[PDB]
């Protein structure tokens, strides 16, 4: 038994975790459960956006984070740095930028740190940002040449990608991200009103179809007159 | 501190009460469920004012439960403790860790670290009491306390008191 | 579009549900109703007697305490322990007994213009000098002069019963 | 509230109430009898407009 | 159009699970010590805005899987638009 | 640099992102080349 | 050759000696005596193998007291090789030192403030820490002791009550021992320091070895619009 109010899910607001929230949500046997001594839902602890990341990088300058779009190859210094934006291509699980000279073009790999820094410089503000949790049981320091670090980072990225009638009621009786199916919904902070049959079926609540398209209230005006 | 607060509640009536006098049962449920209850958001809901004017909106029948949910609006006096507030009360329990001061429906706990260094615990006196050169604090002794912190749970409120500041302690 | 100021009586930061401006059930703006111990005692007992009258239709400290206790038991249901402690606490810690005394106190302190919380403390805590009131009620700092507070405290003790 | 399948739910809703020892003003058969005599004290909140089962 | 039967089959005749959801964040990250009647969503530092919902255990698993997938499905008990 | 400025300390460095990176036929034939072009003075 | 450069040099030397070990002093002093040092040259100067130099260079790069610069070289009679040079970027080193000093002072100040707070409580069995407010809601029905929720065992008071003077002494010692840094920082802030780069650092270059393989030059590719992170200055 729980003392909290019993409610129904009226909206599902998809979004994306912030690094702060993942650390805040995390409780760490801590995932009888050592955290609640219970009924236990499961306590958290602490690849699909590569195309989106590439598009964002092409659509914005990669030095000042100011909107330029993909075809543009110059910052158009309006506030700007004037650097010529590279042509970004997706190779494996990495992004490679190429600069054309003013004679093969210069090429280098845009480090994930560089991409993150630029994204943080870019001007949903609450639920899903471009810059942006271990499932619970129920579900460089020294030396390290650049080659070794790059190989380790590639292996870690590859591993991450791979990892990712019993009642009288029934007796008598006898367009939303969730409805379509989710990554896109989280990126755009899509709000699902849960007005469709699919959403209610997923959440296990009475659907607004047939006997559920209305509400049965209780009237006291008739009750007093019935005695 | 005492307040007069306009509150709302969601009462549920079993189908056994779906009679011509269901409103009377709602008033009884409101009194028997709210009065004396400790809502951490609003404090100790003490008494309900205007007992003959509670607003009872149309009830809603739950799909499978069969009961009717009523949204009830009422006026009640609620006691809400705030940190940094000064209160008076009568000590009810004394122990080595500290003593408890009863303020209305709330109990305030004063730890050793929150007491002046002069006061010293002593179990020799029956019942055990805190003795100091100027006075002795024990059960039934009036004490003026300052709430240094409150932990308002969903249905429980606890506070820690201090008597070290000036113009506090025994009256 | 909603996601994640600690409450402090001294700073008059009472939280979200106890803001200075309140909305009643009629939608009309109202000032937060904060009651001193004497005012709260009258409000609770006045409601209890009215409730007792409705049910039937369908002084020294000791005698008043007994009268309150018997009235409380008659006109309250189960799980009334909290209210029993409250009435006992209110009767043994109030400063003004009759309604006239409480009315004068409200009229006196309503001219100060302080926060409803602070005025409730003034009528609930006995003080002798403005320094005692200032340290016991930090919110009064830089709001009321010592001379003004000194006269108010002296007048408050004048109307104190017995 | 605009100023002034339903049968299946009302019959089932009142049948559950009767099975739970609710007063009878006239379990599925009892609910059907109440509906025939218009003695079901419920209002259908069509999504809104509130319509009494009696009317 | 038998909504009641559909819900019963999906929940009563199958996995039905009760979870606690914070009112600020829709995540199911509320530590509910029901024995002592205490709730807390660390991260929001709140203990008085907790709701309980009945959802299929598969739905709970799906949201937690989404949560582990960097997707935040925030269940909310009130409408906004 | 932003954190240092907020803390009240004068920063000696700046954010790198703020850095900035920076006719008709001529009839006069026989004498076309000898003469230089004195466009201005 | 302004005195400001010497003052900054003194600040770096004192910071390295006081907050880093011995080999760190050797590495940073070499790049302070020589404006820019190649990785091979630095190893020869200090007679330390690659493994030993690893932690030193990596740690100094993390605190940004040193900066790296990689460029391709084309020796006349050898295969093209990517060389590594180390040099000091004063604006970053000063900023890093200033922030780090502030954090250390702030952390000690916070620790001193926290210690004055009430001790608290912790469970001997499960080693779970309970605060004064949190423990006050766990006391048994007899109002005698605080009972752990997980273990249902009496709680035991926390330590650090008597350390109040210890933290104050620690804070006093740090400020007494950190005064030269504060004085040097004040002087640096009074004047202005121009940002340093590999090309500029090469001006104050003293060649380490007679025939060092690395070429202490800088010939950027002609008409190359490519820009690398952390490779431009005001
Ligand atoms: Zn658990
Ligand atoms: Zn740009
Ligand atoms: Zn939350
Ligand atoms: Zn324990």
């Amino acid at each position: 038994y729980s003392s909290a109010p019993l409610r129904t899910v009226k909206e599902v607001q998809f979004g994306l975790f912030s690094p702060e929230e993942v650390r805040a949500i995390s409780v760490a046997p801590r995932l009888k459960c050592q955290t609640c001594q219970e009924e236990c839902p499961g306590h958290f602890g602490h690849v699909g956006f590569i195309a989106k990341i590439k598009k964002v990088c092409e659509c914005v300058c990669m030095h000042c984070g100011k909107l330029l779009c993909k075809t543009k190859m110059v910052c158009e210094t309006r506030g700007g740095c004037g650097n010529t934006q590279p042509t970004i291509r997706k190779d494996g699980l990495k992004l490679v930028g190429s600069w054309k000279k003013d004679d093969e073009p210069e090429l280098r790999v845009l480090s994930t740190e560089e991409i993150l820094n630029i994204f943080k410089h870019i001007s949903n503000e609450v639920f899903s940002r471009p810059e942006w949790p271990v499932p619970p049981p129920p579900v460089e320091h020294n030396g390290a040449p650049h080659h070794a670090i790059e190989e380790a980072e590639s292996l870690l990225q590859f591993h991450v990608a791979t990892y990712m009638p019993q009642s009288e009621e029934t007796r008598a009786e006898l367009t939303g991200a969730l409805m379509r199916c989710l990554f896109e919904a989280g990126a755009s902070a899509e709000l699902d009103d849960c007005r469709g049959v699919s959403e209610n079926v997923i959440l296990g609540q009475m659907a607004p179809i047939g006997t559920g398209a209305f509400d049965v209230m209780i009237d006291e005006e008739s009750l007093v007159k019935y005695m | 501190m005492f307040f007069i607060k306009d509150l709302s509640l969601n009462i549920t009536l079993h189908p056994s009460f779906f009679g011509p006098r269901m409103k009377q049962y709602l008033k009884t449920k409101l009194l028997e469920e709210v009065e004396g209850s400790c809502t951490g958001k609003f404090g100790y809901i003490l008494c309900v004012l205007d007992y003959d004017n509670i607003d009872i909106q149309r009830g809603r029948i739950l799909p499978t439960d069969g009961s009717a949910e009523f949204n009830v609006k009422y006026r009640a006096v609620v006691f809400k403790p705030f940190k940094g507030e000064v209160v008076d009360g009568t000590v009810v329990s004394c122990s080595q860790h500290g003593f408890e001061v009863q303020v209305g429906p709330m109990k305030v706990f004063v730890t050793k670290h929150l007491m002046p260094q002069d006061l010293t615990f002593n179990a020799g006196s029956n019942p055990p009491s805190y003795q100091s050169s100027e006075d002795v604090i024990t059960i039934k002794s009036r004490i003026r306390v300052k709430i240094e912190g409150c932990i308002s749970q969903v249905s429980s409120i606890h506070a820690i008191g201090s008597i070290k500041e000036d113009y506090l302690g025994a009256i | 579009r909603r996601l994640k100021e600690e409450e402090n009586a001294a700073t008059l930061q009472l939280g979200q549900e106890f803001q200075l401006k309140q909305i009643n059930h009629q939608g009309e703006e109202e000032e937060l109703i904060a009651l001193n111990l004497s005012e709260a005692r009258l409000v609770i007992k006045e409601a209890l007697v009215e409730r007792r009258r409705a049910f039937k239709r369908s002084e020294t400290r000791e005698k008043e305490l007994e009268s309150i206790d018997v009235l409380l038991e008659q006109t309250t249901g189960g799980n009334n322990k909290d209210l029993k402690n409250t009435m006992q606490y209110l009767t043994n810690f109030s400063r003004f007994r009759d309604q006239e005394t409480v009315g004068a106190v409200i009229q006196l302190l309503k001219s100060t213009g302080l926060h409803p919380f602070e005025v409730a403390q003034l009528g609930s805590l006995a003080c002798d000098t403005a320094d005692e009131a200032k340290t016991l009620i930090p919110s009064l700092n830089n709001k009321i002069s010592d001379d003004e507070l000194e006269r108010i405290l002296k007048e408050l003790s004048n109307l104190e019963t017995l | 509230a605009i100023p002034k399948y339903e049968r299946a739910r009302i019959l089932g809703t009142r049948a559950l109430q009767i099975s739970m020892n609710a007063p009878v003003f006239v379990p599925l058969r009892i609910a059907m009898k109440e509906l025939a005599e218009k003695k079901i004290p419920l209002v259908i909140r069509r999504y809104f407009e509130d319509w009494s089962v009696e009317e | 159009g038998a909504a009641s039967f559909l819900k019963e089959r999906l929940m009563e005749a199958s996995d039905a699970f009760r979870v606690h959801i914070c009112g600020i964040c829709g995540l199911m990250t509320v530590i509910a010590k029901l024995n002592h009647n205490q709730f807390e969503c660390k991260g929001c530092d709140n203990k008085i805005d907790i709701y309980q919902i009945h959802i299929p255990y598969a739905a709970k698993l799906l949201f937690q899987e989404l949560m582990a997938m960097n997707i935040t499905p925030r269940l909310y008990t009130d409408r906004s638009r | 640099p932003r954190k240092l400025q907020d803390l009240g300390l004068k920063p000696a460095s700046v954010d790198p992102a703020t850095i900035k990176r920076q006719k008709g036929k001529i009839t006069n034939t026989h004498m076309t080349g000898i003469l230089k072009d004195y466009s201005h003075r | 050759d302004r005195p400001i450069d010497d003052i900054v040099k003194n600040l770096l030397k004192f910071v390295v000696r006081g907050f880093y070990g011995g080999s760190f002093v050797l590495v940073l002093d070499a790049i302070l005596f020589h404006s820019v040092l190649a990785e091979d040259d630095l190893k020869q100067l200090l007679s330390i193998n690659k493994t030993e130099l690893g932690p030193l260079i990596a740690r100094l790069r993390s605190d940004r007291l040193i900066s790296i610069h990689k460029q391709r070289e084309y020796p006349p009679n050898s295969k093209s090789v990517e060389r590594v040079y180390y040099y000091v970027k004063y604006p970053h080193a000063i900023d890093a030192i200033k922030w780090k000093v502030h954090q250390v002072v702030q952390r000690l100040k916070d620790d001193l403030d926290k210690n004055s707070e009430p001790n608290g409580y912790m469970c001997p069995i499960c080693l779970t820490k309970y605060t004064q407010l949190e423990a006050v809601q766990l006391l048994n029905f007899d109002r005698t002791e605080f009972l752990c929720s997980l273990c249902d065992e009496p709680l035991v008071e926390d330590d650090s009550g008597k350390k109040n003077k210890e933290k104050q002494d620690k804070l006093n010692r740090l400020m007494d021992q950190i005064q030269p840094i504060i004085d040097s920082l004040k002087k640096i802030d009074d004047s202005r320091i121009e940002e340093n780069t590999f090309e500029i650092a090469l001006a104050r270059l003293i060649p380490p070895q007679n025939q060092s393989h690395a070429a202490y030059t800088y010939n950027p590719k002609k008409g190359s619009t490519m820009f690398r992170p952390g490779d431009s200055a005001p």
